[PDB]
């Protein structure tokens, strides 16, 4: 036979060895990343990202440095698809929840409309 | 050769200035040679006729030229200097 | 153009010092406030403005590659000098 | 010891909140007008089974299900939490 | 949904190995407390092994627990072969640090941790 | 279907008629390189970064501006679209000033990144470059004009979208320099949006200057609190800060612009709050104390009132969680008088159908009308966005907009009707010339704005206005999924408490006084404590000390909208949240829990401990407010028309005039605002 | 492209494509895939039960004698169900050759221990087990190799933070090492440095 | 520096300091900036 049947739900937090305190009490953002608006390139909206809640952070007495107490504050993971995201989620006990994908509707272009006869499109300047 | 404007006391848009009646009856006759719904159509001649009546344009005769043409003003200050002949200074 | 607070200690030229009521003044007790005594915007301030003849004119910050990237300033405002966004220093068109 | 407002969930488009959306074309008017003083807070969604939440005095809620009733069956359920006050 | 075995078959060999890995521990102990030199009872240690096992009590998967039991050896075997020192051991108990706000009052007054 | 089949670097792609270049190759997830092309602006075509090979034709041609030709192979990695490209960026990085260090721009600069990739790695300009004077177009947007490429996307953005028309290009040649040519000071609504779309640094945030650097940054992406609108944002923060705030697209609400509160208003953010808890001592004088203390001494006051002893006021920045946390908590006193600080009228249906207090077309169905009628609102600054999305489509779609109020500016040109609210009872008559213009519009709009409905005729302004907007439905050509009834908020707080079931105004205050008032965030100065009994213990729970806390007996410093996770319902009922930025400055903490742990002082303990159980009580009220970027249908605008009909208000003489005519009234509503001090120097600007 | 473009091989490139094609042809039962990159190096990529019949034939063959186990690697992808890649480097010495065989397991699935195939192995998968918590069935002594003793997690996950989740300081009260939650006094600072435009055109994925 | 001087500047220390460590004139770190949040004052007159 050589393969077993195991109809259970798939979860290995008691082997990832993250403590209790940051599987149950986080909460895991799974989302595209939006464009930054300074620049027209996309390429940085091209896969799923997962993160999670942020923390505290603090001033450090001594250099005013930003102290932390969060380990996960910079655990950002990269995923193809939102499904893999969700189950990397299930598998690790993160609860999560996911923003779906905002694409760009397509826009209807004409540099001729610049110049209707009588539509309210006319460029003042150009 | 500057393309911005500061306001001088001889040239400010509260510098005096105004057409003649009879150049009105030819900016009438200039904004009727163009479409109805086009009468920003008119900028470069009747500009060019303040030019006229006045030798050069301060920002009165460009402010005048939009106020008469329902045009704003940026797009006068664009084709005062955009254009060669405009003289913006006397 | 180092000054002095209330509580007897040095303003850095940021603009830093510790309110009175801060505990965090006693890192110095005993020991020394290290503040540099040679404030740059007091320097820059110092220099003179540079008349020159041209309408733009180029800084590199002298000594040629041991300055900052060459940057090319306009001078057409007669109301205020065309300062550099490196050095600091500042430039009027002569006319 | 007295009822304080009552909420109605119910979806737009699902059949088991249909006679819930027959209540409310048809009857929620003349209860408004019985009731003027008394907040009905009807809330559509898009996929919940119907519910209506009876609010009592010091924090009580009552919750009754108004899933696959018919029109009558919503009105005999609210004339009840009417009536209960309880 | 058919996987590949690490060594049980189903969960019942699974809870065989667990009980084994147990009953290693549970030998263990005294000699660990004395050849460690430590400062708890071994009734105290027996407690933090039963604390641990039953930390894990709720998995039903027959791999999982198979790694369980497998890093349990390792960890026992750590413990007999004298490779971990004293505060490898002394790490199960958690003494220098603080205890948590648990309820919610409390975990207000601390700051923003739910 | 009419799709035509072109070719991307051999591969086919079907696609509409009138599609350019540039489209088609973003079809099969290819960017072409641009400058001067913005799909929200017109084509300009005159950067020539986007020049293309399209094979068998021996010239390159504008992907931004050209149509695809049936058959056309798209070239878009071919040798001489990149010797274009290489090209067209020596000639943009000639005269370009070498200020990378001292840009804020780099890291995030357009120019930059397609320069390292699409242009060479090295320059032939052996000669000296051009300086361009710089400009003062306003204390937002600092003005570098050597670094500007001349890509008149500031002008397309100005005359299209802010519609202003006050930019443009002076000069000719080299020498021509985009500006205003004179001085003058560009404020307007969305003025800040042009720091968005300049590819360069030419165009920078002026209180964002030098601060920071964009590869530092962490983006936290959150919703906007400033009005109703629900404005996705990006709160971009360093090392436990707040630095800057840019848009989120999202093509349903902001298409990907904010107004200049949203960008601006950040810095009010750390000035002015209250980060510890408050007591008055025996001088009656505010003083610091612990959370103990405080939460003990308002839970005191608490279990002492009962009934209408205790009634709480809710302001214009409260999200969903604290206000069904307080809702529970003085429901457990029995206690029903929540209050908002804006009125709405209870009159009729009330809020308990959420049709007559939405938005219910959408703001993306406002693309969709053929007529828009405005009743007493200024939405240029209730709602800037939803004034941009009516001229967008004033724009494109030929959009009849009229206005029944003030004639003030919406940078779009309307049928002003008049100001008086009589003419609400011309047009539900037809005596009136444009109800005709209602009755042959296919998708007609009628938009009552919230701050009209403070008057003390709003039941009589919102019952003439469903009996306009139910004369069209039922007997015009509506076919019965649009929507006409439709309701401004400027509040971002209030769809969210009327979901709740708050009673919207102070009037239930008015009536009966209580012994204790709650206070979360209120600062419009509604209720003062010349409207309460000799000793009301009024407790002000908030982020800034503004109005409500001088008064209060005792504070409660709670979280900003950066600073939670937090439901905010906008306008059209679409319910969104925010994620937490930065922490609380202080011993500043979150405001449901500060309910919850004054709830568990007083021995009435909510029955919530966590964020999701807090939205499963949410969701228990009404369960769309946990449905998020959903915006709900709401239907039954007859039976609420039905109930208007029962008690006749009379229309009040007063013309209906917007509490905001001009800029200056725009730049200061809310707390944060008014702490703000880049809002004062816009306030101080636009005075002047 | 003479001076600053790396020249290519264009003879190891085909005579890997023809031992690729050797090998699948050879061993169909578990290639999978067989590529070869432009810098002319052949990955075999396998399915994870032939481990051993794979590496044995590799190591035995007359035409491939893959005496050398140069490397072996796993790598944390955490978007496949099949998380961990798990990397042979071979090197023959007798056709001056590298090779490379790549299989995959997730957290559970154990992978067959190659010790007896290379004894090199004995401590890289070892490392394997302590790294990425990959079991290997039959190794001789599997433990861990780098991390401290009372280690809980596997670091090289993609999931694991950077720094820890616990840390050590002397404590003078019990007189002994004691690990404690870890708080950074400075924060590591996360930049987001990856530009939004396309750089590697010949790398562009077909789009949903 | 006796036959090639260093080039004189307005800034460079006339007098050299030696290694000040273990000395009341040691170096302490602080931050050089100043407070990020400001804080809400309360009236100084009664609320009555
Ligand atoms: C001195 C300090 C030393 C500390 C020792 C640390 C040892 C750590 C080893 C951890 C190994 C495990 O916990 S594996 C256990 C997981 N087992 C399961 O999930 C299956 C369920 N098992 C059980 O319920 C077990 O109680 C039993 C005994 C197998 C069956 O009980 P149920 O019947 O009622
Ligand atoms: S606009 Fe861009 S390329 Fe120009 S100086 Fe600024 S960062 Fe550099
Ligand atoms: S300032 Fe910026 S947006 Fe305006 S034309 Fe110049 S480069 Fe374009
Ligand atoms: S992007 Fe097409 S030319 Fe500017
Ligand atoms: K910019
Ligand atoms: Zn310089």
């Amino acid at each position: 036979t050589q393969l077993i049947t195991v109809d259970e739900k798939l979860d290995i937090t008691t082997l990832t060895g993250v403590p209790e305190e940051h599987i149950k009490t986080r909460k895991a953002r799974i989302f595209v990343p939006a464009r930054n608006n300074m620049q027209s390139g996309v390429n940085n909206t091209k896969k799923w990202k997962m993160e999670f809640d942020t923390r505290e952070r603090w001033e450090n007495p001594l250099m005013g440095w930003a102290s932390t107490a969060d380990p996960l504050s910079n655990l950002v993971l990269t995923f193809s698809t939102k499904e893999d995201a969700i189950a990397f989620a299930e598998k690790n006990g993160w609860s999560y929840d996911v923003e779906e994908r905002k694409v760009p509707k397509p826009k209807s272009k004409s540099y001729g409309a610049n110049f209707s006869w009588n539509k309210r499109t006319r460029v003042s300047t150009k | 050769a500057l393309f911005v404007h500061r306001d001088t006391p001889k040239n400010n848009p509260e510098t005096p200035f105004d057409f003649t009646p009879e150049n009105y009856k030819r900016i009438e006759a200039i904004v009727k040679n163009y479409p109805e719904g086009h009468k920003a159509a008119a900028v470069l001649p009747v500009l060019d006729l303040a030019q006229r009546q006045n030798g050069w344009l301060p920002i009165s005769a460009m402010n005048k030229v939009a106020e008469i043409l329902q045009v704003p003003p940026m797009r006068v200050y664009e084709v005062a200097t955009f254009y060669t002949m405009y003289n913006r200074k006397p | 153009g180092v000054r002095t607070s209330p509580t007897g200690e040095k303003v850095t030229h940021t603009g830093q010092v510790y309110d009175d009521e801060d505990y965090r003044r006693v890192r110095f007790v005993g020991r020394q406030k290290e503040v540099n005594e040679n404030f740059a915007i007091d320097l820059i301030a110092e220099q003179p403005v540079s008349q020159v003849g041209s309408r733009v004119i180029s800084c590199d910050g002298g000594g040629g590659a041991l300055g900052h990237p060459r940057v090319y300033i306009n001078l057409d405002k007669e109301t205020k000098t065309g300062t550099c966004g490196y050095c600091g220093l500042q430039f009027r068109q002569q006319h | 010891l007295g009822l304080r407002e009552i909420r109605i969930h119910l979806c737009q488009r699902s059949p088991g909140s249909q006679g819930v959306r027959d209540f409310i074309e048809k009857r929620y008017v003349e209860l408004k007008k019985a009731n003027p003083d008394l907040p009905i807070l009807i809330r559509e969604c898009s996929d919940v089974q119907p519910k209506l939440w009876a609010r009592y005095a010091f924090g009580q809620e009552k919750n009754v299900s108004l899933n696959n009733f018919s029109a009558d069956q919503v009105t005999r359920a609210l004339e009840n939490v009417l009536s209960s006050k309880a | 949904t058919s996987v590949k075995p690490i060594f049980s078959r189903d969960m019942n060999e699974a809870k065989r190995r667990v009980r084994e890995l147990y009953r290693a521990w549970y030998r263990e102990v005294p000699n660990t407390v004395h050849l460690f030199q430590l400062d708890i009872s071994v009734k105290q240690g027996r407690d933090k092994v039963r604390e641990m096992f039953k930390k894990n009590a709720h998995v039903t998967d027959p791999r999982v627990v198979d790694l369980l039991v497998i890093k349990g050896k390792m960890e026992l075997e750590e413990t007999i072969n004298v490779w971990k020192q004293r505060t490898h051991v002394m790490r199960f108990f958690h003494e220098t640090e603080a205890p948590r706000p648990k309820d919610f009052l409390s975990k207000f007054y601390v700051g923003h941790d739910p | 279907s009419n799709l035509i089949e072109v070719f991307v670097d051999g591969q086919s792609v079907m696609v509409e008629p009138g599609t350019t270049v540039l489209q088609a190759c973003e079809k099969v997830g290819m960017q072409i390189p641009r400058f001067c092309y913005h799909e929200r602006l017109s084509v300009a075509g005159n950067c020539r970064m986007c020049l293309v090979e399209i094979e068998k034709a021996p010239k390159v041609v504008a992907a931004c501006a050209m149509p695809v030709m049936k058959g056309w192979n798209i070239l878009t990695n071919s040798e001489k679209t990149k010797k274009a490209r290489e090209g067209v960026m020596e000639f943009l990085l000639a005269n370009h000033p070498l200020d990378c260090p001292i840009c804020d721009q780099g890291g995030e600069c357009d120019l930059q990144d397609q320069s390292m990739m699409f242009g060479s790695d090295r320059s032939r300009f052996l000669e000296g470059k051009r300086a361009v004077e710089d400009k003062n177009i306003g204390p937002l947007v600092k003005t570098i004009m050597t670094r500007c490429i001349q890509c008149t996307r500031c002008i397309r953005f100005a005359s299209e979208i802010a519609g202003v028309d006050d930019l443009g290009t002076t000069g000719r040649g080299n020498d021509m320099q985009v500006g205003t040519y004179i001085e003058k000071m560009f404020m307007s609504e969305l003025s800040g949006n042009i720091i968005d779309i300049c590819p360069v640094g030419a165009l920078t945030s002026k209180p964002y200057a030098f601060t920071a650097r964009p590869w530092e940054t962490r983006k936290t992406e959150s919703i906007d609190v400033m009005d109703a609108v629900g404005s996705n944002i990006v709160v971009s923060t360093r090392t436990g800060e707040v630095m800057r705030i840019l848009p989120r697209m999202h093509e349903d609400i902001n298409e990907e612009w904010i107004s200049d509160k949203t960008r601006f208003a950040y810095d009010g953010l750390k000035r002015q709050r209250l980060t510890e808890p408050m007591v008055r001592n025996e001088k009656g004088l505010l003083t610091h104390t612990t959370w103990e203390d405080a939460l003990s001494r308002v839970a005191g006051m608490l279990q002492s009132c009962q009934g209408n002893d205790v009634a709480a006021i809710a302001g214009g920045l409260v999200d969903a969680e604290a206000l069904i946390a307080l809702k529970d908590l003085l429901n457990r006193v029995d206690s029903d008088t929540l209050c908002t600080e804006e009125v709405f009228p209870t009159a009729g249906a009330g809020t308990d159908l959420r049709s007559n207090y939405l938005l219910n077309t959408t703001i993306a169905g406002v693309e969709e009308a053929d007529v828009v009628l405005l009743v007493g609102t200024n939405p240029r600054f209730e709602a800037p966005l939803f004034n941009a999305r009516i001229r967008k489509s004033w724009l494109h779609n030929d959009l009849k907009v009229a206005l029944i109020g003030s004639p003030v500016d919406l940078t779009y040109r309307y049928d002003h009707l008049g100001d008086s609210p009589k003419i609400l009872q011309d047009i539900a008559s037809g005596s009136h010339p444009f109800s005709q213009v209602l009755q042959e519009a296919k998708k007609p709009m009628v938009v009552l704005g919230s701050s009209a409905l403070q008057r003390n005729d709003g039941a009589a302004i919102l019952a003439a206005v469903s009996n306009i907007a139910q004369k069209i439905r039922t007997s015009s050509g509506v076919t019965g999924d649009w929507k006409v009834m439709n309701i401004l908020h400027r509040i971002a707080s209030q769809v969210a408490a009327l979901d709740l079931g708050y009673k919207p105004g102070v009037e239930a205050i008015r009536k009966n006084p209580p012994k204790m008032l709650f206070l979360l965030g209120a600062d419009g100065g509604c209720v003062t404590r010349q409207d309460l009994p000799k000793d009301c213990f009024i407790v002000y729970q908030g982020h800034h000390g503004d109005v409500g806390a001088p008064i209060a007996d005792v504070i409660l410093p709670g979280a900003a909208y950066t600073e939670k996770s937090a439901t905010y319902v906008n306008t059209e009922g679409r319910a969104q949240q925010t994620k937490v930025a930065v922490m609380p400055p202080g011993l500043a903490r979150e405001d449901w829990k500060i309910i919850r742990a004054l709830s568990e002082i007083a021995g009435m303990t909510l029955p919530y401990d966590t964020l999701d159980q807090v939205r499963n009580r949410l969701e228990e009220v009404s369960p769309n407010l946990v449905r998020y970027d959903d915006v709900e249908g709401a239907n039954y605008f007859q039976q609420a028309s039905e109930l208007s009909k029962l008690v006749n208000q009379q229309l009040l003489a007063d013309p209906l005039v917007p509490p905001q005519l001009t800029i200056k009234d725009f730049y200061m509503t809310d707390s944060i605002s008014r702490a703000s001090q880049t809002m004062a120097k816009c306030v101080k600007a636009v005075t002047e | 492209t003479r001076p600053t473009v790396r020249p290519r091989n264009d003879v190891a490139h085909k005579q890997l494509s023809a031992f690729g094609e050797y090998v699948a042809e050879i061993l169909p039962k578990y290639v999978q895939q067989v590529q070869v990159s432009c810098f002319s190096e052949l990955e075999i990529c396998i399915h994870p039960d032939g481990v051993i019949p794979v590496l044995t034939f590799l190591r035995d063959h007359s035409n491939a004698q893959f005496k050398s186990l140069a490397d072996l690697t796993a790598v944390d992808i955490p978007t496949r169900q099949n998380r961990f890649e798990i990397v042979y480097n071979l090197l023959s010495l007798r056709f001056n050759s590298r090779i490379r065989v790549k299989t995959y397991t997730d957290e559970l699935t154990p992978v067959e221990s190659s010790v007896s195939v290379y004894k090199a192995a004995n401590w890289y998968e070892r490392e394997i087990w302590d790294m990425f918590g990959v079991f290997f069935a039959n190794h001789p002594d599997l433990r861990r190799i780098l991390t401290d003793y009372g280690f809980e997690g596997h670091p090289f996950r993609k999931d694991f933070p950077l720094s820890g989740y616990v840390e050590l300081r002397y404590d003078d009260e019990v007189k002994r090492v004691v690990a404690e939650p870890v708080e950074l006094a400075q924060e590591f600072r996360k930049f987001d440095l990856n530009s939004p435009w396309e750089a590697f055109p010949a790398y562009r994925q077909p789009p949903e | 520096p006796t036959v090639k001087p260093p080039t004189a500047r307005k800034f460079i220390w006339t007098n050299h300091k030696f290694n000040l460590s273990g000395t009341p004139q040691q170096y302490v770190p602080y931050s050089t900036t100043r407070k990020k949040i400001q804080e809400w004052v309360p009236p100084s007159t009664p609320y009555k």
